[PDB]
RNA sequence: UUUUGUAUAAUGGGUCAGCGACUUAUAUUCUGUAGCAAGGUUAACCGAAUAGGGGAGCCGAAGGGAAACCGAGUCUUAACU
RNA sequence: GUUUAUUAAAAACACAGCACUGUGCAAACACGAAAGUGGACGUAUACGGUGUGACGCCUGCCCGGUGCCGGGAGGUUAAU
RNA sequence: UGAACUCGCUGUGAAGAUGCAGUGUACCCGCGGCAAGACGGAAAGACCCCGUGAACCUUUACUAUAGCUUGACACUGAACA
RNA sequence: CUUUAAUGUUUGAUGUUCUAACGUUGACCCGUAAUCCGGGUUGCGGACAGUGUCUGGUGGGUAGUUUGACUGGGGCGGUCUCCUCCUAAAGAGUAACGGAGGAGCACGAAGGUUGGCUAAUCCUGGUCGGACAUCAGGAGGUUAGUGCAAUGGCAUAAGCCAGCUUGACUGCGAGCGUGACGGCGCGAGCAGGUGCGAAAGCAGGUCAUAGUGAUCCGGUGGUUCUGAAUGGAAGGGCCAUC
């Protein structure tokens, strides 16, 4: 419970994306962390998106 | 609708022309079947001129040996 | 008559040469941001189904 | 009654021991926290988990100044 | 007969004679056996008919892949020591 | 008075009486896919339904719940 | 009504014995009585449980549906306000 | 644009009147020396009523059904999945309505890494200040701490602070463990592209062990893989995910 999910969006590239949870209560800000996309194959700023 | 033709069942037909009805009149292949393929097997002979058809590299390596050309 | 295959079987099977039947991998159509992927990339692959479970296969779908 | 509850059995302990011959990535001893620990060409899992990083024997030792048994492997 | 176990005081049978229970058809796999063999085989049907025609078809001789597709390889993968 | 023919005759059912309630006549209700019958060739001092059970003394309080009756602005709402 | 050449006891054993062990007693065969036993006869226990068995019955269990009821369209029209 | 007046213009719920459909289990005449029925005259309702198709509500009136198992007989009660210890007989495994306890998550810092630190509890002294807040030393030494139960672990710390970060990364995976299977788990090394450190090296979540559910069905993103005459599409499929 509580703890909701999220879809991280490629920023530089294809609808890829990673899921994973976040708190929503607690952190309001969105997360914007540096992750690898494998369709262009590069490290790409992953922005927060809702499912 | 597509069949695996062996190269050893290539040479039974009409000296060395095998398009495809004329494959298919030696009861080779099925009736309702557009496209076709030969493949590596074993043995050619005589020199076949296939045409209207697609073929395998490893077939085309010897149906050229053999000395027949295709299309 | 003939025998009817059991057509949700031969859905989720598929005859190989050795006579084998290879199928897909169960827990990967949902819930998965949990799964770590080291399992999910284990679940893609298809695969050979064991031994002990073949007799069942083998009589519910005879044709392939 | 506020009890009968157990889990699974987890199949803990030695699998490979003293002497015998082991494969690089077989499993040697699988616990939960370090008893037995990492020597030569032997790594340590996140599980805590002692598995060959080379083909050889099984040694078990006892070494180091707080003494523990310490697992390795020759060729 | 059923049972862990029955002389059991558990079941069944008064006796005799007669009848009374794993069959048949079609598919399928496996073993044996006979034929012929990169071939094997015909169904319906025509037939001076359990001959002989009729190979429509089936099965096999190559798989891999969800599939397009490629094919002694191919799938996975941007690509495989 | 009636009742379990064939193990129960009773305190059970019925009963006259009482109350509620429905029914304005092509009545309500019932049987019947319908036509049509009963109700009744009756007409609210009549008919159906429910409960109670001669007679005498009486029958108190609760409308929150469940049903029923009435009200109709608002919220909600099907087909179209 | 399995067949009987169909005794008592204490013990044993499927755990209450005409049949087993040990022992005690008893000439063969009726007839009239009694009814303790033959777990006597009668009814594949009705009690209890079991079956993803059956039926009827109940309800604010689920699902439907006859009837009852609401509306839209139809049969269905003309004037005005 | 707001706000509204007159006219034309397009429709809408109502009410009153009408008669011609419809009704008439009203009266009379005829088929007919027939309470049926039909027809004709004439009253009374009247576009209501009724009947059909669709449609919401109600509906044990009537149907079809369901209503679990374990259980020291059944019912009542309790339990039913996962984790830890014991039972468990020094490998693994091992039952009972045996004995005790927990979980249905948490966290973008509580993950990663690089550099540095080491606890509990007492004792004595010291302002407000006390047995206990903060400070100083000494004894003790890991009796602490580890996001949450218990077990096994941890100083090379897996414990505790600080800086830069996102490896809580994509494709794989020799070879093992573990399950009847479904599955579950550990995993060196290889390719790409990262961060951390001066570099050797480390990082595929968290000290480990719980935090979870198969299939079908359907949704949401990406992929000319398919795409029924052809070209597209819808629908499938594949990959990501609810
Ligand atoms: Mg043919
Ligand atoms: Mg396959
Ligand atoms: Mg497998
Ligand atoms: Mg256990
Ligand atoms: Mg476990
Ligand atoms: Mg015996
Ligand atoms: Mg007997
Ligand atoms: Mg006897
Ligand atoms: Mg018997
Ligand atoms: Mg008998
Ligand atoms: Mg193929
Ligand atoms: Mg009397
Ligand atoms: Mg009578
Ligand atoms: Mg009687
Ligand atoms: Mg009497
Ligand atoms: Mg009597
Ligand atoms: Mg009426
Ligand atoms: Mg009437
Ligand atoms: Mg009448
Ligand atoms: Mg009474
Ligand atoms: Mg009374
Ligand atoms: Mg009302
Ligand atoms: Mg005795
Ligand atoms: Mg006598
Ligand atoms: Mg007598
Ligand atoms: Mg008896
Ligand atoms: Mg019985
Ligand atoms: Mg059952
Ligand atoms: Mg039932
Ligand atoms: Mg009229
Ligand atoms: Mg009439
Ligand atoms: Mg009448
Ligand atoms: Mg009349
Ligand atoms: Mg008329
Ligand atoms: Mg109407
Ligand atoms: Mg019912
Ligand atoms: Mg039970
Ligand atoms: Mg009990
Ligand atoms: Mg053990
Ligand atoms: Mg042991
Ligand atoms: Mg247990
Ligand atoms: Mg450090
Ligand atoms: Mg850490
Ligand atoms: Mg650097
Ligand atoms: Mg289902
Ligand atoms: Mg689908
Ligand atoms: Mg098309
Ligand atoms: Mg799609």
């Amino acid at each position: 419970g509580i703890r909701e999910k999220i879809k991280l969006v490629s920023s530089a590239g294809t609808g890829h994306f990673y899921t994973t949870t976040k708190n929503k209560r607690t952190k309001p800000e969105k997360l914007e962390l540096k992750k690898f996309d494998p369709v262009v194959r590069q490290h790409v700023i992953y922005k927060e998106a809702k499912i | 609708i597509t069949a695996e033709i062996r190269l050893s069942d290539l040479a039974k037909v009409e000296g060395g022309v095998v398009d495809l009805n004329t494959l298919k009149a030696a009861n080779i292949i099925g009736i309702q079947i557009e496209f076709a393929k030969v493949i590596l097997a074993g043995e050619v002979t005589t020199p076949v001129t296939v045409r209207g058809l697609r073929v395998t590299k490893g077939a085309r390596a010897a149906i050229e040996a053999a000395g027949g050309k295709i299309e | 008559p003939k025998i009817k295959t059991v057509r949700g079987a031969a859905k989720r099977f598929k005859k190989t040469g050795k006579g084998g039947f290879k199928h897909k991998h169960a827990n990967l159509r949902h819930i998965l941001t949990k799964k770590a992927t080291k399992r999910k990339r284990h679940l893609r692959p298809k695969a050979m189904v064991s031994k002990g479970d073949l007799g069942l296969v083998i009589a519910c779908l005879p044709y392939a | 009654t506020r009890n009968g509850r157990d889990s699974e059995a987890k199949r803990l302990g030695v699998k490979r021991f003293g002497g015998e011959s082991v494969l690089a990535g077989s499993i040697i001893v699988r616990q939960r926290g370090t008893k037995f620990h990492a020597g030569a060409n032997v790594g340590c899992g996140r599980d805590h988990t002692l598995f060959a990083k080379a083909d050889g024997k099984v040694k078990f030792e006892v070494k180091g100044p707080k003494n523990r048994k310490f697992i390795s492997i020759e060729a």
